[PDB]
Formats: structure tokens, sequence, C-alpha cells
């Protein structure tokens, strides 16, 4: 989708949140990105993809 | 020295109607892309960790 502007610092945030326990604001943007870096290589679930 | 008209009468070569400018530059109209879109010799994109 070439969204060179929907700076992803976005998705990671929500992600973590949805599994309460983690104090989001209280975790550096860093770890977060690295979190995306790993997510990216993950297969959607047929459902999702399809 | 005695005074001899003839020889003291000279003609005058002068240009006519200028307009001197300083500062210069100013005449330059210039804007800027939005920061999120930079590039170096690279041309791929400076600052590119979305």
């Amino acid at each position: 989708l070439n969204l060179y502007q929907k700076k992803m610092k976005s998705i990671v945030e929500d992600f973590l949140k949805r599994l309460q326990i983690f104090d989001i604001s209280r975790v550096p943007d860093d770890q977060m990105y690295r979190l995306r870096d790993r997510l990216r290589l993950l297969p959607v679930e047929i459902r999702r993809l399809d | 020295q005695q005074f001899d008209f003839r020889a003291s009468m000279h003609m005058l070569t002068s240009n006519l109607t200028f307009t001197v400018y300083s500062d210069l530059l100013a005449f330059v109209s210039a804007d800027t892309v939005e920061p999120i879109n930079a590039v170096a010799f690279d041309n791929m994109r400076i600052m590119n960790e979305l």
C-alpha cells in the first residue's frame, strides 16, 4: 500500500496493550519497533489473508 | 599655471540609469518538502525507520 506515512510505532503499541500487564507508555519506542521487525515475517492466518 | 580653456574642457562618458541591488538572494522563492521525505546522495531516503 506504499503507506510511507503511516509511521508504524502505531501497530506495536496497540498490540502490546491488548495483553494488559505491560505499561505501554512506560516502554521505549525501541523494543516496540523490534517487535514489528519480528511480526513482519509472520504469516497471516488464511482467514486473514484470504 | 595659466588657464587655458580648450584643454580643460573634456567630454563625459557616463552610463545612464541604473538601479543598484544588494542582498540579492531575496528574489529567490523557495519552499520545502515535508521532513518525513528526505534523501541524501543515497536517494533512497534519509531517516527511514518508519
